[PDB]
């Protein structure tokens, strides 16, 4: 069971910086004397490490359900033995497979097991009037457990219960990791004598039990133990103590890291590759020791963060409006059948009509219509009454749909209609269009039906004539240009759409986007994807070419279709970057060399140099650089760059 | 004269599902697309669902809407009710260029107790009567439900002309609050000994006076 | 995203002509051919569509509304404006320009609705008179006392008391129409008995469409 | 199953009974149109051949 905590006013946590700390051994072989780099889970060096206070003098009490990332780093001074345990979990509601590894003063208990986590919980520690010691009795963790496989007990550690004001004395760091569900554990106790700011000293981290579960994790908690003396009324609501502690929690992130041996075979120092270009140099070279002179380490790439395309200058439409604008039309029996092969074809003149009576166009958005595309596009043109208009639906049933022309369920077309009375329809009878009105059976969607046999009712043929249980199906229509508007002839086309394994022949392109230039951008005009900058050339094309070619073979320039300028390619990454350093036991900061990019920062012929000064007075160098220009370490002093002397 | 014919009151508890209709007269309700609108009090309407039968992005997926072309009647089915429905409901169509609304769905629920109606009384100020005016305010406040009669009295004789009230309006307390107002020249107000106003409220009446001191 | 603000006056008077100008910003008026419309809805009543408008001069309107609505684009300022004629008092209703794209389809952005009310006769200023408690005043151990808001025109007026300073019990009351036009309403706050002839208090009645800030002193009535 | 969303890596296990669509229109988890429930049952028989 657990109780529930009251408001009250707490600090807001604080952010320190990490001194080389969170070095672990990646594996578990020996070496000597090797400096080998592995590509593992560490703790990146100076990095910004959130800090969690536990100090009551006020009441400092904060247990966050903190994210569980890829590898996490948990450093506390401990002096008093406040904190317990830790928790591991997702969801903590007895419904994933939760962890509690939790030291209590006998023995390590690890239990994996489905508990019932309430919001907070911790652990009670209670002194005794008659006995002077301080012994742990609300043990208020979880509730119960439902079902689990997995229980360990590690080796028992002794305990003091006794809780204090004072400086700490030891420093305790843990590392828990999750590489495909088997949980890692590091550790390893160095005492100290301070109070924050860790020290910059180095110290490795051996693992102690390794534990074969088989689970993710991705959230996790830690749990800290209170105090309830003769001081405080003893309730757990306003009136605590927690003594003194504080608990660092960084996350681990993947870098490389150039690992230190020594003949004894432990981890002395440890070098980054990705946190300084120094640190770059020292885990490239695979040395302890940089000397003077140039070093390439890697490589800069302008990566671009914008893409166009534009195949058209506009989108544009083919020769049409027989379909709908026409001298006369077919009937439903027999109804117009039109293929759209290699057109291009917009939809926006399509509805900017404002003359359609009705208009239903399901499976695909109607605003949103234009941009996707497909292979063909089928259009069936026929005339129907104005009270059979709601019948042409997916899943309907009457005397025209099942009979003429059936809805299937996955309809993807486009229906539009309107009323043209004034043209499809006279005086005197307009008896021209047909339709069939009796069947045998049911008919397969999108098949039309032309037969002319009579229909036989009954039992007894008839030869083909006009007598008893034989009705011809065909039947005339009833228009008249005088009714009203449920009889109107309303001119249905269908729009429907095929999904098949080919390129989009009918499709309106991409049209005309925002154009860009002098910018490294990534564009498709119709036969590459190059990343590059546009810039303004001034050579022009024959008025029959798209593309341009160079006396390498390379397409460097393309012209624009929106209104036909000529534009260059031109790669935005050339060549690496390359550092320069003074020397071992002579400086400690670098400079940074681009090999044939363009932009303290100097920029000289062969690229641009950060980090350098330039002076204009020449002497004698030792670190080349390029074209007639060096770097040297000269007078505090700092590294300068200037013309060599001849 | 295509309309769209919608239900005035739909009042259902909380947690359950509900049925709101669009009736079209002339046109069928399969001929246009038709766009449904919850509309918060003194806001600006935001669409809740269209083309009929999917969900904008933001809105719960609660909201559904049917049609069925045979009746003519667009449905809006809602279900598991809260308390942030509770709004107006429009549907919209758009017949042949002439875009036509639906009439309006007051989405109900069907907590304030009964609450007493405490009346005061002002008699006309001294510089109101010295700008050739006279009027008595008689107040209605703290109190549940809101359909109260107001009746004014001059002496035994009551009063209509020049009478003007305010409908019931909520407190901040749950309760209902309400005003009324008699214009009269300062010439009357002296004519007869006292004034009254009288409050009915659930049977019982309560009622003060006022006289020209 | 984009965002459509209306402007113009919220007051037009009888048979005269309405001026409403919605603006847009963070987009383009004639890019992608986004229709534009107009919608306005009386209060307690349903929305009634007015009409709708291109880019270019296709326009419609509702034939209840037919031959009255002027509605006009202009690229460079970005923004469109409805012009109406002949406007009655059955009119007063909250107007909305609609930012929409199908024209069968949704209005998916709604502008903030300007509250339009006919006017009539003209703007005046407030006549602010006390409420002066008394003994017939007071109903047990509280007593009641307020201002009294007559003949102003147009909406709104806002009342604070002691600039704001006492807002529990504190009533206001929405407005009604008068037997000639005119609007009249009340605040008033409710006290205790004991603090009425020792504590002052003033009423702040601010009268914005008319330029006039009245404050009025409420003491206990003087028997004369 | 038969019906699956994308590809899976080698050697997971996918227990999902959220129901698949296939077009753009949710479905509420119902029986209703353009979805279907991606788990179905085998047929089994003693008699097979
Ligand atoms: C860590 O981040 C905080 C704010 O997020 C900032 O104030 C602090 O300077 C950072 N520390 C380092 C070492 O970058
Ligand atoms: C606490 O210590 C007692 C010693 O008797 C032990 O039995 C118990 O398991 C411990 N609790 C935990 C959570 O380790
Ligand atoms: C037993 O535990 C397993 C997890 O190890 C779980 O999947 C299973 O549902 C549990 N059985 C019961 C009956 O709770
Ligand atoms: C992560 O855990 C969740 C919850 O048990 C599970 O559904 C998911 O398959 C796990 N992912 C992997 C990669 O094991
Ligand atoms: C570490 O190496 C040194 C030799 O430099 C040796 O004297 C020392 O005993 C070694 N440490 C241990 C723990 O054996
Ligand atoms: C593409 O359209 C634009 C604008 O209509 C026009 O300026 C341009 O010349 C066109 N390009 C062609 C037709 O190649
Ligand atoms: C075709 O017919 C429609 C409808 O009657 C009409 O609006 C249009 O102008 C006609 N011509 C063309 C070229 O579309
Ligand atoms: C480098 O870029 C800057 C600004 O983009 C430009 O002024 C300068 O001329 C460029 N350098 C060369 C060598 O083109
Ligand atoms: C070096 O001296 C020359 C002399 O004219 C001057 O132009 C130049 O700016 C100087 N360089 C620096 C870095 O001061």
């Amino acid at each position: 069971q657990c109780v529930n905590l009251t408001t009250r006013t707490q600090l807001p946590p604080a952010y320190t910086n990490s001194f080389t700390r969170g070095v672990y051994y990646p594996d578990k072989v020996f070496r000597s004397s090797v400096l080998h780099s592995t590509q593992d889970l560490f703790l990146p060096f100076f990095s910004n490490v959130t800090w969690f206070h536990a100090i009551h003098v006020t009441k400092r009490f904060d247990n966050p359900v903190l994210p569980f990332n890829d590898g996490v780093y948990f450093a506390s001074t401990e002096k008093s033995n406040i904190i317990r345990g830790w928790i591991f979990g997702t969801t903590l509601d007895s419904k994933t497979q939760s962890l509690l590894i939790v030291n209590n003063a006998t023995n390590v208990v690890i239990k994996v097991c489905e508990f019932q986590f309430c919001n907070d919980p911790f652990l009670g520690v209670y002194y005794h009037k008659n006995n002077k010691s301080w012994m742990e009795s609300e043990f208020r963790v979880y509730s119960s457990a439902n079902n689990c496989t997995f229980e360990y007990v590690s080796q028992p550690f002794l305990m003091d219960l006794e809780g204090k004001q004072g400086n700490f004395k030891n420093l305790r760091e843990f590392v828990f990791k999750n590489i495909d569900g088997y949980f890692k554990i590091y550790s390893k106790h160095t005492p100290i004598n301070l109070v924050r700011d860790l020290p910059q000293g180095f110290s490795a981290l051996e693992p102690l039990v390794d534990l074969p579960i088989g689970i993710n994790i991705t959230r996790f908690q830690t749990l800290l133990a209170l105090h309830r003396s003769y001081l405080t009324p003893g309730d757990s609501s306003s009136g605590w103590t927690a003594g003194a502690a504080a608990y660092y929690v960084g996350y681990l992130q993947p870098r490389t890291f150039l690992l230190k041996y020594n003949e004894n075979g432990t981890i002395t120092d440890a070098v980054d590759c990705a946190l300084d270009p120094l640190s770059e140099t020292k885990c490239t070279l695979k040395s302890f020791t940089v000397e003077k002179g140039i070093y390439q380490t890697s490589n800069f790439r302008v990566q671009p963060t914008e893409s166009i395309v534009r195949f058209p200058n506009i989108t544009n439409l083919c020769p049409f409006g027989e379909v709908f604008n026409a001298t006369r039309f077919a009937s439903v029996y027999a109804w117009n059948r039109k293929r759209i092969s290699n057109c291009v074809a917009d939809y926006s003149v399509l509805y900017n009509s404002a003359s359609f009576s009705t208009f239903k166009c399901y499976g695909v958005s109607p605003t949103k219509l234009n941009d996707l595309c497909f292979t063909n596009v089928y259009a069936d043109s026929f005339v129907i009454r104005g009270d059979e208009v709601r019948q042409i639906a997916p899943g309907q049933t009457g005397k025209i749909a099942d009979y003429n022309y059936k809805l299937p369920d996955d309809f993807t077309g486009c229906v539009i209609a309107w009323n043209s009375n004034n043209l499809d329809s006279k005086v005197g009878g307009n008896y021209n269009y047909l339709y069939r009105l009796f069947r045998k059976s049911n008919l397969k969607p999108f098949e039309r039906d032309i037969s002319t046999e009579i229909y036989q009712a009954g039992s007894t043929p008839c030869n083909g004539v006009e007598g008893f249980n034989c009705y011809f199906p065909l039947q005339s229509y009833g228009f008249q240009p005088t009714n009203g508007v449920g009889y109107q002839p309303y001119r249905v086309v269908v729009l429907s759409f095929e999904l098949l394994h080919a390129p989009a022949t009918v499709c309106g392109p991409k049209k005309s986007t925002n154009l860009v230039k002098n910018k490294c951008v990534n564009f498709n005009f119709n036969g590459l994807t190059g990343t590059g900058v546009l810039t303004e050339s001034n050579k022009k094309f024959l008025p029959f070419q798209q593309f341009g070619r160079d006396i390498a073979d390379t397409t460097d320039a393309v012209r624009d279709p929106q209104t036909l300028e000529i534009l260059d390619i031109t790669p935005c990454s050339f060549g690496g970057v390359s550092v320069i350093t003074p020397g071992t036991n002579t400086s400690n900061q670098v400079a940074v060399l681009y090999q044939d990019v363009n932009c303290n920062v100097f920029q000289t012929r062969a690229g641009c140099l950060i980090g350098a000064e330039h002076v204009n007075n020449s002497y004698e160098c030792d670190i080349p650089i390029g074209a007639g220009i060096c770097a040297s370490y000269q007078t505090s002093q700092s590294i300068i760059a200037y013309t060599m002397s001849l | 004269n295509f309309m769209l014919t919608q239900p005035h009151s739909v009042s259902e508890s909380p947690g359950k599902t509900v049925t709101i209709s669009c009736t079209g007269s002339s046109g069928s309700i399969a001929s246009n697309y038709v766009q449904w609108y919850q509309q918060r009090p003194g806001s600006a309407p935001t669409t809740v669902i269209y083309e009929d039968n999917q969900r904008p992005s933001g809105v719960p997926d609660r909201f559904s809407g049917s049609i069925d072309s045979s009746s003519n009647s667009a449905s809006l089915t809602i279900s598991g009710l809260k308390t942030e429905d509770e709004a107006d409901y429009y549907c919209q169509s758009y017949d042949s260029s002439n875009v036509v609304f639906g009439g309006g769905t007051k989405l109900t629920v069907l907590g304030q107790p009964k609450a007493a109606p405490s009346v005061t009384l002002f008699p006309p100020s001294s510089e109101e009567l010295q700008a050739n005016k006279a009027t008595l305010v008689c107040l209605i406040s703290d109190f549940y439900p809101g359909a109260v009669t107001v009746a004014w009295k001059a002496d035994s004789s009551p009063v209509k002309a020049g009478v003007e009230t305010t409908t019931p309006s909520k407190q901040s307390n749950n309760k209902y609050a309400a005003s009324s107002y008699l214009s009269l020249t300062p010439e009357q107000w002296k004519s007869h000994r006292s004034y009254s106003c009288q409050v009915t409220h659930e049977g019982s009446t309560v009622e003060k006076t006022v006289a020209p001191t | 995203q984009v965002q459509l603000q209306e402007s113009g006056p919220g007051l037009v008077k009888p048979s005269e002509t309405l001026s409403l100008t919605c603006t847009v910003s963070g987009g383009s008026v004639s890019s992608g051919g986004y229709f534009w419309s107009w919608i306005r809805q009386p209060p307690g009543k349903g929305l009634e569509w007015i009409g709708c408008i291109y880019y270019s001069g296709s326009t419609n309107y509702n034939p209840s509304l037919k031959s009255r609505v002027t509605i006009s684009v202009d690229t460079s300022k970005d923004q469109f404006s409805l012009k109406l004629s002949s406007v009655t008092a059955a009119d007063t209703a909250v107007y909305y320009c609609a930012r929409q794209l199908w024209l069968r389809g949704r209005f998916d952005y709604w502008g903030q609705g300007t509250l339009v009310t006919v006017s009539s006769a003209s703007t005046k200023g407030p006549s602010v008179f006390p409420l002066a408690p008394s003994s017939k005043s007071t109903s047990g151990g509280t007593a009641a006392l307020g201002c009294l808001v007559k003949d102003y025109f147009p909406e709104p007026v806002t009342v604070s008391w002691n600039s704001g300073a006492l807002t529990s019990g504190v009533h206001t009351f929405p407005a009604v129409l008068q037997s000639s036009g005119l609007y009249s309403l009340s605040s008033v706050v409710t006290v205790p008995s004991s603090s009425l002839g020792t504590q002052t208090y003033i009423c702040n009645v601010n009268h914005k469409p008319s330029n006039t800030k009245v404050d009025k002193k409420v003491e206990p009535k003087s028997c004369d």
